[PDB]
């Protein structure tokens, strides 16, 4: 039923959109913290062998 | 006639009006567009079918 | 760097044709339909209709 009724605004723009969308959804970022917790786990690893 | 003005088709048609800027036309902008055509005809002419 | 997808991807453009089949998803749909055409064309699968 999704792949045959489907319709775009009548009134769309790429750029208006999409520019609407990144900038609240990369406010809220956390790929900063997710990487330094990667060093501790490779770190801790290393440690038990 | 119109519709050839906002699109591209196949119909030979002259253009005078490309100064005025517009906007990329999807299928829903040029469906919504007809729409208003076909219903300022209909009260010219005074009909309801 | 990849991002591997099952299917084929095209630049966006918003002004593309509905009835596209050089579109993968829209050439499979009429492909379909076009083989039941030949299914029930000669009534030789249906008795008892």
């Amino acid at each position: 039923v999704a792949l045959l009724s489907g319709k775009y605004p009548p009134d769309l723009v790429t750029n208006v959109w999409y520019a609407d969308a990144i900038y609240p959804m990369y406010a809220d970022t956390e790929v900063f913290s997710n990487l330094q917790r990667d060093m501790i786990t490779c770190e801790a690893v290393q440690t038990l062998v | 006639t119109l519709v050839a003005q906002i699109s591209e088709t196949q119909y030979p048609v002259d253009r005078y009006l490309d100064w005025i800027p517009s906007l990329r036309a999807s299928a829903a902008t040029a469906a919504t567009f007809a729409e208003w055509v076909n219903t300022s005809m209909k009260t010219a002419f005074d009909l309801s079918d | 760097e990849v991002l591997l997808l099952p299917i084929d991807h095209q630049p966006a453009n918003v002004t593309t044709p509905t009835l596209d089949f050089t579109n993968e998803l829209t050439n499979w749909r009429a492909r379909v339909c076009e083989l039941m055409k030949n299914l029930v064309d000669n009534q030789r699968y249906q008795p008892g209709w």
